[PDB]
């Protein structure tokens, strides 16, 4: 069906170069229009660029400023972004689009960006960051009872001094489900990310039941699994 | 025959038409329904089911969902129309522009 | 110093037409050529008063349905109206063979 | 010629479709045309009376009733009823849109043939800003402006005094 | 550029009420306006295209209208599974300019908060920093504040907190700030406590423990 | 207006139906209009919708097969089956013929247009010599020829130098 | 539905040499064959025949 897949991920140092890929299939590549919309952590879409069929009209944003380099490929069916002088500010989750054409329901002769964007893809994860990639640590939290009204307790892990984001955490290798809740990561002001994990039990089962909490960082495959008590 | 309105039978019931001149024959042995009345017609329409009310009002195209004079060409209410009446079509708007475009 | 401009009629309307060049077009004068509209009434045709049967469907009446002993048939008429929930019909069942063409013909 | 080469209708001139806008020393108002507009509403009327006159429709009925024994005149009933109906879902949709297309053009026309009959009087004696105006170069009295509605205004009579300013 | 406005910044309406989200351009542009479904972790969805009409595949609950600059996002159909991000594109003239985006959160009757803490342990004391974390949950709106203080001493440019989205059942929010200390400084002070303060909270709830017994 | 008083299309310009082609001693290159073409695919786009969306199809057959000892009923579907297509065989080829002949007086009406978008602000800054050709009688830089392309060309303010050549 | 070698009547009633056939618990149409001779294996006159074939 009409759909495109997106590539290119994994994490590159300031003052180097990346190149995305996006695929099509499904559809005619050499008569619609395609564009390229990224999303900051914590902002909303922003277009960069635009190409026609026959690559003549490029268009760029404000926030490029010739920095970057799209192609495509009418035969192959594949679009291409060479990106350079990335810094910090370029950490966002690029998607690829293409354009609507027309006013009406089917579109038999595509037009121009008059009338939005409708194909969307699912997107990969690209970070530029100066930090190096660093294991996290692992400190357990110690348990008490303060709900006195409710009558139950809380325990948890605390995940810290890690890159990059993001850290799943679970508790017995998936096995306890009750009371599991995943914190977002926050980047702090050091350069690495934070989150956290709790588990909701009673006050009765406090000071006798332990649990393991579960720390797996997936693109740095560092597994920590530490005893809470 | 299966129970309709507490009734195990069936009647058939037919008809035919007579010329001015013919003569009607019936023989029958049994089982003959004999007519009581005869119904006299001439003609050159079909039927309607409805529940709107008869009045002395006069058109010129009959509709189930109500009356229309019309003088139109075409109508979007009812398919099944009885007289000198305009065509049905499935859309909702067919409104003939006259005047220029509406732009102050 | 003199002005001459070629005016053009417009008004408050918000009656719409479907053209090719765009959809839904607000226009100032149009001749609503679809009729939307309904009486709600059986009128005649040319002069002449229908005939209505009420609760009874033609079944009942050419047939001779005492359920359909109120009713005033006249000497002609353009269009027979039958009801929605016309079951005062055939009150003895059977195989009404050439029924269509009949309903016709009356 | 609407939402283009001029901006839109006015809502002064209520006694027709086209017209003119006076604009002189003896004074203002909106007039409508009594030639132009009487014969363009003729072209219209007859347009309504073209698809209602020619529909010579009898006095018969459209649907009919079946069995369901029948069911193979049914289907041919249903190629009968909305057979036809798929037809005047085609035909029927197809004329107004084109109709109001001929509409639309021929009132675009109707401004074309109004100013071929502005332009070819006033080739030196108006000047064109667009949106449908005509200043002139001299004096235009009422008596001058019912001139240029009727299509009696003379070039040589007017261009003495229009060459000067 | 030709910049964006939205107004407001998040709508918390329940299920079957209205919700009015409008998207005001810089300059008139009275033909072409986009409207956009964004979800986290999920492909977004045009919904509204030129302001007037909709997408194929978009249910008829949404509805967009307005000529110039001034244009209104009418839901009068709203379903528990709209709960999202919204966000409008100018499609004329370049750059594609996007919207800043309004969180849609369902409206429900407000409910206390369940305060948490944790005290720091033995492994994080001696690797040199040390952080108390403090847990909040079971708590409605969003709009949730973390008081840090220290031996009755308010602190701040030290503490961090993260929340999470809503929750499907409940439609809660969970909350948790983590203040970091540095070795020495932890050992000078003994009393460390979480003081929150809530809409809910008729009284600021706020729980501590001794340095001595963590 | 192609095999005209416009001799024909070009291969240079693939991006879009119009536009112009800017020739200035900054620079030379094919540009197609971003305004008036999107208009008019929109005009085209909704032609083919306008058969496609009002041909309300149902779930239903055209073609039925009958008995040989219901030869009566046989001759009407005949006149059902080929009666329908011998209607089609007169009313969908008369579309394709009319609506291209429609299409093609757009097309020129699409180069009547952008004429009278040209010629009215270029009536005197401007040589008509044919073919689509508008060569100015002063200096006209990238800006100015995209001044033409949008409809913001002042015609006072450009009859200063061309006055002059 | 696809019933392969046998036309309609031979699915309908049942004919033995249809035998390798799922039936799917819906369909929108049936498909023929040119060659769909091992229909009725006995002969005989289907009345009302052809609108049997558009019901199912």
């Amino acid at each position: 069906e009409v759909q495109l897949v997106e590539s290119g991920g994994g994490l590159v140092q300031p003052g180097g170069s990346l190149r995305l890929s996006c695929a099509a299939s499904g559809f005619t590549f050499s008569t619609y229009n395609m564009n390229w919309v990224r999303q900051a952590p914590g902002k909303g879409l922003e277009w960069l660029s635009y190409i026609s069929t026959s690559s003549n009209t490029i268009y760029y944003a404000d926030s490029v400023k010739g920095r970057f380099t799209i192609s495509r490929d009418n035969a192959k069916n594949s679009l291409f972004l060479q990106m350079n002088s990335l810094r910090d500010e370029d950490t966002a989750v690029y998607y690829c689009a293409r354009d609507r054409g027309c006013s009406s329901t089917n579109c038999y002769v595509v037009g121009y960006y008059f009338y939005g964007m409708d194909v969307w893809g699912q997107g990969t994860t690209v970070t530029v960051s100066s930090a190096s990639t660093k294991g996290p640590s692992v400190f357990p939290l110690a348990p008490s009872s303060k709900s006195t009204s409710g009558g139950t307790a809380a325990l948890g892990c605390l995940v810290k001094d890690y890159f990059p984001e993001p850290v799943t955490v679970s508790w017995n290798s998936g096995a306890l489900t009750s009371g599991v809740h995943t914190f977002p990561a926050v980047l702090q002001s050091s350069g690495l990310y934070s989150l956290s994990s709790v588990v909701t039990v009673p006050s009765s089962s406090l000071g006798t039941q332990t649990y393991i909490c579960n720390v797996n960082h997936k693109p740095s495959n560092t597994k920590v699994d530490k005893k809470v008590e | 025959r299966p129970k309709v309105r507490d009734q195990e039978g069936r009647m058939n019931y037919y008809w035919t038409l007579v010329e001015p001149g013919d003569k009607i024959t019936f023989e029958a042995t049994g089982n003959l329904v004999v007519p009581r009345y005869a119904f006299a017609m001439e003609r050159n329409s079909g039927i309607i089911i409805s529940d709107t009310p008869v009045h002395d009002c006069n058109t010129t195209c009959q509709t189930p969902k109500g009356a229309i004079n019309t003088s139109l060409p075409f109508q979007n209410i009812h398919p099944i129309t009885i007289g000198k009446c305009p065509k049905y079509v499935k859309s909702t708007k067919l409104r003939l522009a006259t005047g220029l475009r509406n732009v102050p | 110093s003199d002005t001459l401009c070629i005016g053009y009629h417009a008004n408050n309307s918000t009656d719409t037409v479907d053209t090719v060049l765009e959809k839904n077009v607000t226009v100032t004068h149009s001749v609503n050529l679809l009729e939307d509209k309904h009486n709600g009434k059986l009128c005649k045709l040319r002069g002449v008063a229908p005939l209505h049967l009420g609760k009874c469907n033609i079944a009942g009446w050419i047939l001779g349905n005492p359920e359909c002993e109120s009713l005033s048939t006249a000497s002609s008429w353009s269009y027979i109206v039958e009801t929605s929930s016309s079951d005062n019909g055939t009150c003895y069942p059977g195989d009404f063979i050439d029924y269509e063409e009949l309903r016709e013909q009356l | 010629a609407i939402a283009g080469f001029i901006e839109g209708g006015w809502t002064g001139m209520v006694d027709g479709w086209y017209g003119y806008h006076h604009q002189n020393e003896q004074g203002s108002g909106y007039a409508a045309d009594l030639k132009s507009t009487q014969n363009a509403i003729d072209k219209i009327t007859n347009k309504v009376n073209s698809v209602i006159e020619k529909m010579n429709t009898q006095f018969t009925a459209v649907g009919k009733e079946f069995n369901h024994l029948e069911k193979r005149i049914e289907n041919l009933n249903k190629k009968v009823d909305d057979g036809f109906l798929d037809i005047w879902t085609y035909n029927a949709e197809l004329l107004v849109l084109l109709e109001n297309e001929r509409t639309l053009d021929y009132h675009d026309s109707n401004v074309k043939n109004l100013y071929e009959k502005v332009r070819n009087q006033l080739k030196n004696n108006a000047k064109e800003i667009g949106n449908g105006c005509f200043e002139f170069y001299h004096k235009c009295d009422n008596t001058c402006m019912e001139s240029v509605k009727n299509g009696t205004y003379d070039y040589p009579k007017y261009s003495e005094e229009a060459k000067l300013n | 550029d030709i910049q964006m406005t939205q107004s407001p910044s998040s709508v918390s309406a329940s299920v079957g009420d209205r919700v009015t989200i409008t998207c005001r351009a810089s300059q008139g542009i009275s033909s072409y306006l986009a409207w956009y479904q964004l979800k986290p972790g999920r492909a977004p969805k045009l919904l509204i295209y030129g302001a007037t009409r909709l997408q194929s595949g978009v249910p008829s609950r949404f509805s967009g209208s307005g000529s110039g600059t001034d244009f209104t996002l009418t839901i009068s159909g709203l379903q528990p599974e709209d709960f999202a991000t919204y966000h409008c594109q100018q499609a004329d003239s370049f750059p594609l300019t996007f919207g800043q985006g309004t969180r849609l959160e369902i409206k429900r009757t407000v409910a206390a908060p369940s305060v948490f803490i944790f005290p720091p342990s033995d492994e994080q004391l001696k690797s040199g920093t040390a952080s108390v974390v403090c847990l909040l949950n079971n708590f409605y709106p969003r709009e949730a504040k973390v008081q840090w203080k220290v031996d009755n001493a308010l602190q701040s440019g030290n503490s961090q907190e993260s929340v999470t989205e809503q929750d499907s059942k409940d439609s809660t929010y969970s909350l948790s700030s983590t203040l970091t200390l540095s070795k020495a400084d932890y050992e000078k002070h003994k009393v460390y406590a979480c003081e929150v303060t809530h809409q809910g909270l008729s009284s600021p709830v706020t729980k501590s423990f001794n340095r001595g017994e963590c």
